[PDB]
DNA sequence: CCGTTTCCAACGAAGGCCTCAAAGCGGTCCAAATATCCACT
DNA sequence: AGTGGATATTTGGACCGCTTTGAGGCCTTCGTTGGAAACGG
């Protein structure tokens, strides 16, 4: 989803 | 390559029955003790059956001799007969051979 | 009757394990099995049959089997090469377990009811419900579980509870879900990070269940109102913000101090990804509110209802303006702002 | 569990009796006599009763002598009375 | 008899399995050639049964069981609460020539003439220590082996440690026996009780400090109040010293002082209070109270005078 | 609807309104319908506290069948191997008894006890107590098919409590939760129990504090005569018949200053753990011991309101 | 006024329950004798 | 009943998680003991 993608972009 | 003599193979059944009836953990050193007691009991049983058959006047062993022996042992009485013990402690395949039963037009087996 | 022979005991037990039904379990057969167990001991082919008899009649037999281990021997028969031949010829826990209703129903009874004496409808068992046509044929009469939580992971029961609107069921589910969410949380009432992915999976299951039924539960709303001031914004961001989208329609002035104040306080001091996530969540919330309001006009009036969504739009516009001023005019946020205004 | 200690059997073995062993024993002990058709079954029943008596006596002797595991002296003292009671 | 066998069996059952061989070797009652015959790999019950059989085949008296009990107690020595005594001597008395046999004889004869049935067992070990096990009784009862009394005496010193088990009934008699057998005049009990015998030994002998003087990082963080921190650190280091603190576990204070704070100003009666400090390692948690911010820089003198005054129980009045 | 009222009373619990004051517990003669032997049995024992959700379809008419089924379940759980019949008589027994005179108002449900008895009467091995005192805030938001008994007390081993709770949860669809008492409620209980009037003092007043020194460990006990504590409380008490937060603060500050004047230790930086007085004794883990039979209803109502706040 | 029987306060150990770690092997899968048996003659 | 042929039995081989024993902690609750107090001479 979009929220999981934002999360994985935040982790990096 | 296992090797088992028929004597131990025969006594293992009664040893396991003893272990099941004990309902308690038992040390291994008691197995040979139970086997020796079983051997002594079998010797005394054979001697008692021999003397009872000799006193009866016949060479063969009949169920009345074993009934008399069990009565002297305190297990069988007039009220609690052998049939009660057979029904309590023996399966159906042996009860069909020991206790007489009638069926199919008063056909009784065994003949008693 | 052939269970008396010790040679045919396991095979006859395996056959009865397949031929057993509900009308066959009777007390005298239970006593027969009990005396057989007392005479022979702990036999797996007897333990399986006793467990089946307990499942079919829990008010007569109590058995707790320890472990699944192999009860019936899986010895391939002499016709395995024939079994394959006939096959090739014929080619061409957090959530409670699913169990029947408690046996306390009709516990104290003096005589038989007038219904079953006349052989009326009655009810439909729960173990027989295994397919969709069986649910279609018996949708009006069903047996409810002993614990409502087990409904959370069953589609055939979700289809039933989609249109029920019953008070006791809703109360039971509310209490169970509220207690579970309160005890399993990571930052509320306890410092227990040992749960971790378990809470995330539970929230994912709840979200997947509430996407169906096109509505949300009250326990989730209460948990949101309780645990929001203590949230940090990074533990379960995705699941939390997806749960925020399923909020029932209410007046903006009443729901503002409980949710939106804390949301803005966490929004104005976080990173840009948090801003994009809350913008997506607000867009989804507006979509859900509009979808639920569009159906009421076909059936507070509409004048007082449009004011709430107008105030929500003005509030999110103020948020977007302040965020654009703060983030130094980043296009990554303007994209989400325009995506919201598109809807 | 140590190899010296054996836990009680949770499940009992099949109730089939070793008739051949009893026949061979009765033949090797007293070969001059002949047993009847089903005398071995009565001998097996008597042996079952004897083993039950010995088991209960050893159990009570072990539980009364400050022991949770049946030892050699317990079954010894039990046999010293059971063997004398079993003859007649 | 059977009582001796039961006593030995209970004493052996009290002993753990990993250190049973050391206790059996220190006992030295059974011969060395009889130990390897027993297998210590099997269950504890069978080993204890074989040991009881071996001890019954040989003549087992009551002194051997008492010696085994003394050995076990001096090996553990942490299962009882210990108290200290102090004996005084007259001014005109000279230094005595201590003799162990005369001491044993006098200590035995005093209790033998006071009571009638009493068991006394001695064990003289190095560090100049005598362990005494006493089983009490009277003219109409037999000595009770279940409630013994343990005494540790140091020769030519005014101190003696005792285990508080049952001497509350025969305390004056034990004091008389100790002050007569050791050629003293008076005896008094110190306000110092503890379960750790070595800590009491180090405190009473005041040998816990054995240090003598002889010639033979993230600059962006600004720590304010650093002068107060260094001052409290210096005060703590000066008050509690730098030596390893003796291990205690309990302290008790009784207070009969007046309340001084409008509030109970007219009251003329004291406020009765009883305070207890409990910790797995006392004198080490207190030392860390001032740097942690829970107490002031100088602690009250009532808490920093435990090893210096050799006191554990305190009473304070107005 | 009751669901709307439940949601309203739920979302109303905010931290804006000022908490109210409490009345001084007044001794009251208990009703004469209660069994004195049961009251004497309930005193002087330590109980473990639990909060419980309403029970679904619980009937007071059939209590023998419940006991029989629970006995069969416990016996089958003890021996994990063999089967167990329901109507069989075992070595242990389960008894469902009904308590009387334990309710606060006429609208509260009746209390009852579940006891495990080893026959050899036999010896009691475990006791469970379900009660609800002054629970009108909960009885309004619940339908008629449920029974509200939010307070649960257990006395015995935890191994039996686990089985009883599992059976109750599987049968009536409820939820058991441990109940804890923080230092705030303990400090309130201390003052509320000191303000009470007693004829004879049987035990001194004691407080237990745990000093946070995580590398090390240390506990402090503070015992004081009941008469001195009563005088110290009367010195600061000025509101007739009521207890206020400022009065509790002053009562605690008196002891804090008295301790600091002697030991120079700030007792305000520690954590209160246990509070014992002449009427009752309470621990922070959720353990209560009741001594006086006159102030039973007050303690029961306090614990019931705590459980109601926890479950809502 | 003083000695004796009795209820009350209190330390204790005593037992009962809970938890963890380590040594053991029973149970499950699997080989190829081999022995139980049923009637073979 | 000696002879016979066949097919289920099992015991030694091998390996992992279930199993129990030993040890430590810690608690809640009865009992033995010392002592203040009412009663008898």
């Amino acid at each position: 989803g979009v929220l999981a993608h934002l999360e994985r972009l935040e982790t990096q | 390559r296992p090797r088992q003599d028929p004597h131990k193979a025969g006594l293992s059944h009664y040893v396991k029955l003893f272990s099941f009836y004990a309902k308690m953990p038992m040390e291994r050193k008691a197995l040979e003790m139970v086997e020796k007691c079983l051997d002594k009991y079998f010797q005394h049983l054979c001697d008692d059956l021999e003397v009872f058959a000799a006193h009866a006047g016949r060479k063969t062993v009949k169920p009345e001799d074993l009934e008399l022996l069990m009565r002297r042992q305190g297990l069988v009485t007039d009220q609690v007969s052998l049939h009660v013990l057979v029904e309590r402690h023996l399966p159906l395949e042996y009860r069909q051979l020991l206790i007489p039963c009638a069926y199919s037009g008063n056909s009784v087996f065994p003949a008693q | 009757a052939s269970l008396q022979d010790d040679a045919l005991c396991p095979y006859v037990c395996h056959l009865l394990y397949l031929l057993t039904k509900k009308e066959n379990v009777k007390p005298f057969r239970v006593r027969k099995l009990l005396d057989l167990q007392a005479k022979m001991g702990m036999q797996p082919h007897l333990q399986a049959l006793l467990s089946l008899y307990k499942f079919f009649a829990p008010a007569l037999i109590s058995v707790s089997l320890p472990v699944k281990k192999i009860y019936f021997k899986n010895s391939e028969n002499l016709w395995k090469t024939a079994l394959l031949a006939v096959k090739q010829r014929n080619r061409g826990s957090v959530i409670p377990v699913l169990n029947s209703s408690s046996y306390t129903k009709e516990c104290g009874k003096k005589e038989m009811s007038l219904s079953d004496c006349l052989n009326r409808s009655g009810s439909f068992p729960l173990e027989q419900l295994q397919s969709f046509p069986q649910l279609l044929q018996n949708i009006h009469c069903l047996e409810l579980p002993s614990q409502m939580g087990s409904v959370l992971n069953n589609s055939l029961l979700l289809h039933y509870i989609n249109c029920v609107r019953d008070e006791p069921v809703l109360l039971r589910f509310y209490y169970w879900l509220s207690q579970t969410l309160q005890e399993e949380c990571i930052w509320y009432k306890v410092n227990n990070y040992e749960h971790g992915k378990e809470f995330t999976n539970f929230l994912d299951t709840i979200i997947r269940a509430e996407c169906f039924l096109q509505e949300g539960f009250y326990s989730c709303e209460a948990f949101l109102y309780k645990s929001l001031p203590l949230w940090d914004g990074l533990c379960c961001r995705s699941q939390f913000l997806q749960l925020v989208s399923w909020i029932p329609f209410s007046s903006f002035s009443e729901v503002k101090p409980l949710l939106f104040d804390h949301l803005a306080q966490l929004f104005f001091t976080s990173t840009i990804y948090f801003k994009c996530s809350v913008l997506q969540s607000l867009k989804e919330l507006l979509q859900n509110w509009l979808l639920w309001l569009s159906m009421d006009i076909h059936m507070t009036t509409l004048g007082g209802s449009m004011n709430s969504v107008s105030k929500l739009i003005h509030y999110v516009g103020w948020l977007s303006t302040t965020a654009m001023r703060l983030e130094s005019n980043n296009t990554f946020l303007l994209h989400f702002i325009l995506d919201f205004y598109e809807k | 569990m140590a190899l010296s200690t054996i836990v009680s059997q949770r499940k009992q073995i099949k109730r089939k009796a070793p008739r051949g062993f009893l026949k061979r024993v009765f033949k090797r002990k007293k070969p001059q006599l002949r047993l009847e058709k089903s005398g071995d079954l009565l001998v097996h029943l008597n042996c079952l009763l004897f083993v039950h008596r010995l088991a209960e006596e050893s159990r009570t002797n072990a539980c009364a002598s400050k022991c949770r595991v049946i030892n050699k002296e317990h079954v010894l003292a039990a046999a010293k009375v059971i063997l004398k009671k079993s003859r007649g | 008899d059977e009582t001796v066998a039961e006593f030995i069996k209970r004493t052996i059952l009290k002993i753990p399995m990993n250190e049973l061989t050391t206790i059996l070797k220190a006992w030295d009652f059974l011969s060395e050639n009889q130990l390897q015959t027993v297998n210590f790999r099997q269950r504890k019950e069978s080993v204890v049964q074989h040991l009881i059989h071996l001890c019954e085949e040989k003549r087992a008296s009551i002194s051997d069981a008492a010696l085994l009990d003394i050995i076990y107690m001096q090996f553990h020595q942490h299962q009882k609460v210990w108290e200290v005594f102090q004996m005084s001597k007259g001014p005109g008395e000279d230094v005595d020539l201590f003799d162990m046999k005369q001491f044993k004889n006098s200590f035995k004869k005093i209790l033998q003439r006071a009571l009638k049935n009493v068991t006394v067992s001695f064990r003289e070990t190095e560090e100049n220590a005598v362990w005494i096990r006493i089983a009490w009784g009277t003219q109409y009862t037999k000595p009770n082996q279940y409630k013994p009394t343990y005494v540790v005496y140091y020769s030519q010193t005014p101190y003696a440690f005792t285990s508080s088990s049952m001497l509350r009934r025969n305390t004056p008699l034990l004091g008389q026996a100790l002050t007569i057998a050791s050629k003293h005049h008076q005896i008094v009990k110190m306000d110092l009780r503890s379960r750790y015998l070595d800590s009491l030994k180090a405190i009473v002998f005041k040998q816990y400090n054995q240090t003598f003087e002889t010639h033979n990082m993230d600059s962006r963080i600004i720590h304010e109040n650093i002068v107060e921190k260094e001052r409290v650190q210096r005060i703590t280091q000066e008050t509690f010293g730098d030596y390893p603190q003796p291990q205690l576990e309990f302290a008790q204070y009784k207070l009969e002082t007046k309340f001084k704070s409008s509030i109970l100003a007219e009251r003329e009666e004291p406020l009765r209070c009883l305070i207890k400090f409990s910790s797995p390692h006392l004198l080490e948690a207190l030392k860390s109270l001032a740097p942690a911010g829970i107490a002031d820089a100088p602690l009250s003198p009532l808490l920093t005078c435990i090893p210096n005054k050799r006191m554990n129980y305190f009473k304070i009045r107005d | 609807p009751l669901q709307k009222r439940l949601e309203s009373v739920r979302k109303q619990s905010s931290f804006i309104l000022t908490p109210p004051r409490r009345k001084i517990p007044q001794c009251s003669q208990l009703q004469e319908d209660v069994d004195p032997q049961k009251v004497a049995f309930l005193l002087h024992k330590q109980w473990t506290l639990y909060s419980l959700t309403p029970l679904y379809k619980f009937s007071y008419s059939n209590l023998k069948e419940y006991s029989r089924l629970l006995n069969a379940f416990i016996v089958a759980e003890k021996q994990k191997g063999l089967a167990v019949e329901v109507g069989e008589d075992f070595n242990i027994k389960v008894i469902f008894s009904t308590l009387l005179g334990m309710k606060g108002t006429q609208r509260d449900p009746e209390a009852f006890l579940v006891q495990i008895v080893s026959k050899s009467e036999g010896k009691v091995l475990w006791t469970g107590w379900f009660c609800c005192v002054f629970g009108d805030s909960l009885l309004e938001t619940v339908s008629e098919d449920f029974t509200c008994l939010p307070l649960f007390l257990a006395n015995g081993a935890e191994s039996n409590t686990a089985i009883i709770g599992t059976w109750f949860q599987k049968t009536f669809d409820c939820y058991f939760s441990p109940l804890a008492i923080n230092a705030f409620n303990l400090s309130w209980m201390a003052a509320m129990w000191t303000a009470c009037k007693m004829d004879h003092y049987v035990a001194t007043t004691e407080f237990l504090w745990s000093v946070p020194c995580s590398p090390q460990s240390l506990d402090i006990s503070f015992a004081i005569h009941p008469e001195d504590a009563k005088a110290l409380w009367d010195s600061v008490h000025k509101t007739p018949g009521e207890v206020t937060q400022e009065e509790v603060d002053l009562f605690m500050d008196c002891l804090y200053s008295h301790f600091h004047r002697h030991f120079k230790i700030h007792l305000s930086a520690t954590r209160l753990v246990r509070v014992s007085t002449s009427v009752a004794s309470a621990h922070t883990d959720g353990k209560i011991k009741i001594l006086c039979h006159k102030y039973l209803i007050g303690v029961l109502a306090y614990l019931t309101e705590l459980a109601i706040f926890q479950i809502e």
